[PDB]
Order: C-alpha cells, then structure tokens, then sequence
C-alpha cells in the first residue's frame, strides 16, 4: 500500500534535471564522432 | 574564443518609454562589483526581475557582406538564446580597478562596470553579446 | 625538474542519494474513484 | 481542456472542481512545479475546511523544493494534525510517509531528531528501505565510514534495490582504500547489478566508468600497446557515457566524464565548452576545480585565478589548502609567462600563508622555489624597472630560501632528494646572491646619480634667478 | 615641472621618462611656454573679453 501510494517528484535518471533541465545532444554527437569513430 | 563569461541577476527592468526595448541592470553572482546596464528587445528575449542571466561576450562567433546563415554551418550563437553585434565607442581607464566599457549595438546601449583583470581583453572595435536562460 | 609541486585531480564523484520526501497520491489517482466519480449521475 | 473547463466555469460563475486544480498540479509536476504549487493552492483555498492528508503533504514537498523551509515547516504540521482524521486503514501508511517526511526536514535542521524518527519508524516498520538507507549514511557520516558491516547487511537484505545498491557502490568508492576491499569488487557488483537487474541504470555505468578512467590513468605507459590498452579502457568508460546519455541526454556528470577523458586526451577546447555548459547548469566546487584545472591547460591563467578564487571563497571559505597550492601555481604561471613581479609577490603571500595553515614540506620546498624564481627575476630585470626594497625583500627570500633548502635537505622523506636540494643551493649561493649583491650596487649608484642632478639643477635655477 | 616628481609628465606616456628629470634647458623651454600661456591669459582677460565669454 506504501508504495502504491508513494510517488517520487523527479525520476531516477530525471534528478540531474531538476528544476532547469539542459540539453546536451550536441555533446553527445560529438562525443560519438570524435571517440566512437575517432580514427 | 570568448572574452569574458558571468552570471547575473536582474535588480530592475526599466521599461521607460519605449514598448519594444527594456533596460535592465545585473550583477554578477560570483564576483561583486561587476554591474551590468542592457538594451535588449522585449518582443524576442522577455525578462522578468530576479532572472538569472548567462552573459557571454566574444569578438567572434567562429569555432565583409552579410548573409543569411546556411543550416549547414556552425556558430557559437547555436548555444544561446539572444546575440548582439555592437562596436565598442568608449574604454574607460578610471579608478584603480574601475573599468568601464560602452558597447553600442545599434543604438542599444550596454555597460560594463568591473576590474580591470576581467575586463582587460575587452579593449576591441568590436563585441559580440551572447546570452542564454 | 624540481620546480613548484601541485597535484591535478578531477572530481567526478557521484553524491549519494537523496531520498526526497516522497509525494502522496490524490484519491483521484486511483483507478476505482475514478471510475465512482466519473458514473457520477 | 482544463483550462478551457476553468475558463467556462470562471465565465458561467460556477463552482470550480478542485480535482481538476489537482490534475493540473500532476501534470505540471514534470513541467513546472510554480505552476502546480499556483495550482494546489488554489485548490486548498476552494476546499477551505476540506484540505486532506494529501494536498498538504504535496504543498510541503512543494515548499520543500522552492527551499521555503518555514512555509514546509507549517505545511507539515498542518498534515500532521490533519492526520487524526485519516481512517483507520491508511493511517499506519500515510504515519509513516508523514514521519519519514519530518525526519528528512529534521536531517535537513538537525540530525539529532532525525535519528530519532528513523529509529521510530525502523521499529514501527523495518521493510521499509529509504527510512535504513538514511540511517545508515548518517550513521557513515558520524563514524567516518565505520559501519561496513551495516551497509555489507542492508545490501544482503535488499539486492534487487536499485537504492541500495547506490548506496552500497557510493560506500565503497568512498572508503574502499581505508576498509581495504578489492578494487575491483565495486566493478562485480555494479557489473551484476547491470547485467541480473537493470541494464539502463545510469548511477551504475557512471561508477564503472569512472573504475575504468581511474584503472586507465594509474595504468603505466611504456610503450603503443599500453596506450592502446588505455585507450581501450577509455573506449569503455565512453561507450558507458553514452549509454548514459542515450538514456538521458541531460546528464551532467556523463559530460563531465567525457571532459575528463579528453583531458587525459589533451581535447582541451571540448573539455573546456563542455565544463563551461556544466557550469552554466550546477554550481558546485567539483566544476569550478575543472574549469581552473583547464584553463590552466588552455593557458587562461588569469581565469583560472578567479576560478579558484570564487571556488574557494563560495565552498572552502578560505580553508582547503589544494586550491591555495592552484591559487600559487597559477600565479606563478602568470608572473612567469607575462614577466609580473606582483604575481610573483601574490603567489608567494598565498604559499607563506598556506604553509602557515598546513606546515608541510611541500609548500616549503614552493616557497624556496618561488623565491629562487623571484630573485632571479628581478636580477635579470633592468635598474630602470627596480628599485632597491624588491632587491633587500629578493636577497632576504634568498637567505631563508637557502637556509630551508638546507632543512628540507636534513628530514627523512624530502619531496626531491637531498642531492638535488644541496646542489641547488650551493648553485645559487655562488651566483645568485653575488649578482644581487652587484645589482644593489647599480641600483645604488643609479639612484645616487638621480639626486646628484636633481641637487645640481636647483642651484643653476637660483643663479639664473 | 621637471622637477617635482609628482607634477611632471607621467612615465608611461612617453617612453623617454627616465632621462627628462632634472634638465634645466628643457626647464627653460617649459617656462617660456608658460610665461606664452600667462601673458595670452592676462591679454584675453583684461584687453579683448573683460566679461569671462570665451566661445567665439
């Protein structure tokens, strides 16, 4: 029943986000063009 | 790349007589005594007191004619929400360590009050204002 | 080279968990008043 | 459709539904928590004598979040009173989240009566898992991680907890060297709890990432196959971090590993944008080390100086002496690149102090070294740009730099062996401290010459006169 | 004045600042400048506008 009941505010993966979530796509593609497929 | 990279807070909003052009004055959260007066466009960029603004000034956007930005090609600007392009008309040498720089972005005015540590790259013809929230 | 000695370590260590307080469900969150409050005459 | 139903009602001057406020406060939890306190409100103001259990915990949590500890205070205890008229069913349940939720504000005031509360909700229900997980991290925290035993048993009785096992993980890369475990045992336990439980848990791949840079960077260099097997193992923690930001774009610390790997990498621009982005997001004493550390890489010097400086003063208030040992270093690195005794004269104020906090060899072997850079300096500078107090305050650095050199020459363990240490000084004794001598003289004579004109001229003046 | 040192010309405007203090013929050359400036104030003053305007 407690855990029914609970609900948490943020998710697990969410918490970073916060109250101002930022985006980072471009990081990320980056990342994988340049570690990923750096040569 | 960048010059000179702060964050401040919004004291006031002075909407004045214009509808469209707002003045606002900021100061830096980390470093005091660095204020921050601003012309910026109401219509594209609204902001409301006690905002929390990222500042950024750059004499370029890399990483004579105008044109419009093909979607291909990449910018600094890609990272911000609101960028400016002013010449500097007035470096003013004063105090010990009270500098003051106006920037004028086509008849919309800035100034920069702080050090002269941070403030001493800013000697340019011209400056880019990039900001984001 | 006997010069100045400094140590260049990043920090990355994740903090531990929060455990916010957590949130309580209303009686419209649950299936069965829903379905009483919806057949509502 | 909910705010064209408030609308419709506000125009017909109906009774709004409070269910509908509540609905919108749902909703607008993963939007904007404003708009759903705004919300919640206004529904408890609808309700007046009707509030529940729930809506003045939520309000609490609300106030919580926006840090309005005494508007959560007074919210709480409203719950707590309103308690009384829950029914008999839920009240065991809906007791125990109310006491969990005032033992974590009282752990956020004090600890005392947070131990007290968890204690009592322990006893009244020992399932519960947060309640354990709190006790124990205050617990870890009191005893400085003496209580292995008691997060070794709160892992055993919970191994499918993705919490738990957090904390367990968190624990050991906290204490591992002084419990002495395995190094690779938090790399087992993260790697089964990837592969048996949930593959998608970015706390897990984060750690292992992090194992992995740290096994990678202790890792000995000799020739292409261990930088090939470094390289590899970076692969790994960035195929990690991916992973996490394949399943949240939105991860700090996943950017942050990233920057550090091309740190190791000397990436220093991505590492720099990506530390500046991260810094732009969270505020913390972590970000602004690498923002000094890289800039100090991208040759910045003069940044990394108020990097460190608003980093020490915002979260070490003048107390870590790491960031007065980088406050020094990146002094020095500025007065030496662009040849500025004031540089020099703040480095070594920052080291003479940071030395008077800690009394460590180290810094003293930094103080004579600043002092050997500053003395010769200063004789490689023109008499023009000199004076006669800069070359007293150099000779006398350099008689106490010699004398400590001479000390840290005599102890058990010096920072650079003794021969080294001796040799310096004797190389400076013979040189350094005769051109000194030499250039007082010329300073001497410089400034004796200056008065001779100065003393002649007036009398000319007053024949001419 | 060359000679008081701090009512002289500033060091970091000219790059000759260390060989101009005490000069007595470049003293000399200063003072007739200003002896020039003194008389064009009293003529300016006393003959042509006795009233103070000065924008014409």
């Amino acid at each position: 029943e407690i855990a029914s009941n609970e609900r948490v505010l943020i998710d697990h993966n969410k918490v970073l986000r916060g109250l101002k979530p930022k985006d980072f796509s471009s990081v990320a593609k980056d990342c994988e063009l340049r570690i990923l497929k750096e040569k | 790349s960048a010059l000179f990279d702060d964050i401040f807070t919004v004291q006031t909003v002075d909407n004045g007589r214009y509808n469209k052009v707002s003045r606002i004055i900021g100061i830096s959260t980390t470093n005091s005594a660095i204020k921050l007066t601003l012309d910026i466009n109401n219509e594209m960029f609204p902001v409301s007191q006690d905002d929390s603004l990222t500042v950024t000034l750059a004499n370029s956007l890399s990483l004579k004619s105008w044109r419009p930005p093909k979607p291909t090609d990449k910018s600094l600007a890609d990272d911000y929400d609101y960028v400016m392009f002013g010449t500097v008309y007035k470096f003013e040498e004063g105090d010990e360590d009270k500098i003051k720089v106006y920037v004028s972005f086509g008849g919309l005015l800035m100034c920069l009050e702080g050090g002269y540590k941070s403030l001493a790259s800013l000697k340019q013809d011209n400056l880019y204002i990039l900001i984001r929230r | 080279r006997q010069d100045y000695i400094a140590k260049v370590r990043y920090q990355n260590d994740l903090p531990a968990p929060p455990c916010p307080p957590k949130l309580l469900k209303y009686e419209i969150e649950k299936e069965a008043p829903q379905k009483e409050f919806l057949k509502d005459s | 459709f909910l705010e064209k139903y408030v609308a419709v009602c506000q125009e017909e001057n109906y009774p709004i539904l409070p269910e509908a406020y509540l609905v919108l406060s749902r909703v607008y939890e993963n939007k904007d928590l404003n708009v759903a306190l705004d919300y919640l409100m206004k529904a408890n103001d609808i309700l007046g004598d009707k509030a529940n259990v729930y809506v003045l915990n939520n309000l609490g949590i609300y106030h919580f979040f926006r840090n309005n500890v005494s508007q959560s205070s007074d919210f709480f205890a409203q719950s707590l009173e309103a308690l009384n008229n829950v029914s008999p069913q839920n009240k065991e349940a809906l007791s125990i989240t109310l006491h969990y939720n005032k033992a974590r504000v009282e752990e956020v005031s004090n600890q005392s009566e947070a131990e007290k509360l968890y204690s009592k909700l322990m006893e009244k229900c020992p399932g519960y898992t947060s309640n354990k997980i709190r006790y124990i991290y205050l617990l870890a925290l009191k005893s400085n991680g003496n209580n292995y035993a008691d997060v070794q048993q709160l892992l055993d009785d919970f191994p499918s907890d993705l919490e738990v096992r957090s904390f367990y993980g968190w624990f050991l890369k906290r204490y591992g060297r002084k419990n002495g475990l395995k190094q690779d045992l938090e790399s087992q336990h993260h790697k089964d709890t990837l592969i048996n439980y949930d593959k998608h848990d970015c706390y897990a791949l984060l750690s292992l990432g992090n194992i992995y840079a740290t096994i990678a960077r202790e890792m000995k260099v000799t020739d292409q196959k261990q930088n090939e097997i470094k390289r590899q193992q970076y692969l790994r923690a960035a195929q990690f971090y991916h992973k996490v930001l394949s399943i949240d774009p939105k991860n700090i610390y996943a950017a942050q590993g990233i920057a550090i790997i091309f740190s190791d990498k000397e990436r220093t621009g991505l590492a720099l944008e990506i530390f500046k982005k991260v810094r732009d997001t969270v505020q913390d004493l972590g970000t602004f080390i690498n923002l000094g550390h890289c800039f100090m890489e991208a040759k910045q010097f003069g940044k990394a100086i108020e990097s460190y400086t608003i980093a020490l003063e915002k979260f070490s208030n003048g107390m870590d002496s790491k960031l007065l040992v980088l406050i020094g270093r990146a002094w020095y690195h500025r007065g030496f690149y662009e040849k500025s005794m004031d540089a020099y004269k703040k480095a070594l104020e920052v080291s003479e102090q940071a030395y008077q906090l800690s009394k460590l060899p180290a810094l003293r072997f930094n103080i004579v070294f600043i002092q050997f850079q500053i003395a010769d300096f200063v004789k490689s500078l023109p008499n023009t740009q000199r004076d006669l107090t800069t070359l007293e305050n150099a000779l006398s650095g350099l008689n106490d730099a010699i004398k400590s050199l001479l000390k840290l020459a005599e102890l058990e363990q010096p920072p650079y062996p003794s021969e080294d240490l001796k040799a310096r000084a004797t190389m400076g004794s013979n040189t350094l401290r005769n051109q000194l001598e030499r250039a007082i003289q010329d300073q001497q004579d410089y400034e004796m010459s200056i008065q001779e004109k100065l003393r002649t001229a007036r009398r000319k003046q007053q024949l001419d006169e | 004045d060359l000679m008081d040192e701090k009512n002289s010309i500033k060091p970091d405007v000219i790059e000759y600042a260390a060989d101009i203090l005490g000069d007595v013929e470049l003293q000399k050359e200063l003072n007739s400048e200003y002896e020039q400036l003194v008389s064009d104030r009293k003529f300016l003053r006393e003959i042509v506008f006795v009233n103070g305007d000065h924008n014409w």
